[PDB]
Formats: C-alpha cells, structure tokens, sequence
C-alpha cells in the first residue's frame, strides 16, 4: 500500500505492473543456482533487467556460444568474459588496494561484463593508476565517474 | 522503547545512526546496525534513554555491529515507513535488479534497485569489502538503517554512499547513485543472531 507509492515514485512501477515484476523477482531467486549450474565455467552472471516498455525480465550472461537455456523465462546474453575471469581481476584490485585518493569503489558488474571502478568526478587518472598497479587486465575493467564522495 | 528498523538512536551522546533490525541472541534482545556507528561498549540511546550497548562490531573490512539491549526494550518485526511500517518476514537475499527500499532517520523510506554485489568501498578509515550497492538515495544519519524488499525480506544495513555537500545523494539521479549496505545474513551468522519476524 504505502509501499506502492514509493515504488511508483522511485522506480516507476505502477500498480498494474507489480504482478509481472514480482514474478520476475521470484524467478531470478528460484533459478539463480540452476542457471549457474547450466552455464558452467562460462557463466557470466544473472540479473533482473527492465525493458523499455516497462516490463521486467531475467537475463543470464555466458562467455560461451550458447544462445538458449533449458530453464524458461531466461534471456541469454553472450558476453566476452566469464564471471571467473572478472572475479580474478576483482581480486587483483582488492590486492592492489591492500598493498587511493579519488577512487570510490570497485566491483564485478555482470550487466556490463566488466569490473567497475568508480572514482570521484575528475579522478579518472587515480582510477587509471589504480588499475595499472593492480595488474588488472584493462580490457576487463571500466572506470566510471561518480558524483559526491564516499 | 519500541525497537523498529529505521528509527534514530544516538551513540555516546555524540553521533547519530539508524536502527537496522530487531534481533535476538537466545534470551538477549538487540538490534543490528552498521559497524562504523559505534565501538564496543559504546552506549545506545533512543529518545534520550539508554537502551543498550554495542556488544560487537567490525569496521572497516566489514561494516557491521549489534547492540545488546536491556530486557525492558520492546522488539518489533518492523521497519518504519512514514506513519506506517513494513513487516519483516524473513531475510531472503534478493537478486541484482530487484526492487529494494531502505529506511533511516534522515531521508526516511526510499526505494530503488540492487545494482551490484560484493562491492569494495574505499572508505577514509579503510576498505570494506562485500557490500551491496543499490540506487535508492540516502544521507548522513541513515547509516545502520534497514534495507528491505517490498515483500518484507530484510536485505542488510546502510553502510555508506556518495553523498553531496547537502549530506545526501537524493539530489542526483538514481543512475549516478552509489548507496551501499552490509548484507544481513553474514551479520546474523557471525554473531549467532536470529531476525525477529512477523
Ligand atoms: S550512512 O551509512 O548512511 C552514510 C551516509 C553518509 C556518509 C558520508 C559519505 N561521504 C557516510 C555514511
């Protein structure tokens, strides 16, 4: 009820769109492990995504050639790097920081098939030096400017 | 006092934070919140009255803590939302892209979606790993506050974010927000706590 207002106000989810969204949220939860099991070593993550028309969908990425899934309701997206590859780059970044003015945060981002390094507006250079010293493959990492400060 | 997620509490009469969730450790009452909110033994007050003390905390590295309360406190399975509240039904973690909302004494009840998991934040005090990022806005004071789904599944407690000079990131589009929270289950597991549900 009072949550519907917030959902419509902050997420643009109108009452009639609630059921389909909920069905997708549940599907993402119930099928997560099954999707990972199916894509094997080439698994590249899964997430709930909103379509331009307002509907929601479950997307699963793979670094393989697979173009479909045995489980229904799953859109397969072909990407370059596997989750394992991105996770390795992520660990390198953690290690680099463990031994960073301007760098806000970093994380594996399956939706963009890359490890994201957020930096304060105007600190991209700091992000560049960080990635370089970390020894992370620059092709697997993407620097993104972020307003404000952590 | 009534222990509800999202309400304000003070630490050592010096700083402010928001209650995460009512929990129990056997017969002991308590609530989880952010580690950066207080050091072990720090005194927690609600409405000016002492309600408990920080029993344990980890920050940086992680950003978690729980306050052991006096038997007089009233634990409720809720998270504040305006004049009403959201009932806490469980702690099932939602997927990336799932709609989630947070409650705190500064910005109140705000919603967005989970945008990333296992995030390492470069906080001034030191890095904190394993955080979840969402795009609901937040502000100074909301820290330690509840993050929960629409169906009442507790997700975690507010850890930090890219706030602006005004103290919050509600002034920028959700697409540019980095609102981070510490996952709930690892806190419950590390301290042997059970989430109060309804
Ligand atoms: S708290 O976890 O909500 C939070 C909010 C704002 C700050 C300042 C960040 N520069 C820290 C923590």
């Amino acid at each position: 009820p009072q949550l519907k207002f917030a959902m419509q106000r902050d997420l643009g989810i109108f009452p009639t769109q609630l059921p389909q969204y909920l069905q997708t949220e549940k599907l993402a939860r119930t099928q997560a492990a099954a999707i990972e099991r199916e894509f094997g070593a080439q698994f590249a993550g899964s997430w709930i995504e909103r379509n331009e028309d307002g509907s929601f969908k479950l997307v699963a990425a793979t670094s393989g050639a697979r173009k479909s899934s045995t489980l229904g309701g799953v859109e397969v997206r072909n990407v370059r790097y596997s989750l394992k590859q991105l996770q390795s780059a992520m660990e390198q970044l953690d290690a680099g920081a463990n031994a960073l003015d301007g760098v806000q945060s970093w994380y594996v981002d399956p939706r963009s098939n890359a490890v994201v390094v957020k930096v304060d507006d105007g600190a991209t250079d700091a992000g560049v030096d960080f990635v370089a010293l970390s020894g992370a493959d620059s092709a697997q990492v993407r620097i993104e400017s972020s307003p404000g400060k952590l | 006092a009534n222990i509800v997620g999202g309400i304000e509490y003070s630490i050592n009469n010096a700083s402010l934070c928001s209650v995460g969730f009512s929990v129990t450790r056997g017969a002991t009452k308590g609530f989880v919140t952010a580690g950066h909110c207080g050091t072990v033994n720090a005194t927690a007050r609600i409405g000016g009255a002492v309600v408990g003390t920080f029993a344990a905390r980890v920050f940086p590295g992680n950003d978690r803590a729980w306050v052991s309360l006096t038997s007089a406190q009233t634990l409720l399975p809720r998270v504040a939302n305006g004049s009403s509240f959201v009932t806490v039904r469980g702690s099932t973690e939602a997927a990336v892209g799932a709609a989630v909302c947070r409650s705190g004494r500064t910005t109140g009840y705000q919603c967005g979606t989970i945008t990333a998991k296992n995030v390492t934040a470069n906080y001034a005090e030191g890095a904190v790993r394993g955080l979840t990022q969402g795009n609901a806005c937040m502000g100074r004071g909301d820290s330690g506050g509840s993050w929960i789904t629409s169906a009442g599944q507790a997700q975690g407690v507010a850890s930090g974010g890219n706030v602006q000079s005004n103290g919050n990131n509600c002034g920028i589009p959700a697409s540019q927000r980095s609102s981070l929270f510490e996952r709930l289950q690892p806190i419950l597991s590390q301290y042997g706590l059970s989430l109060v549900t309804g």
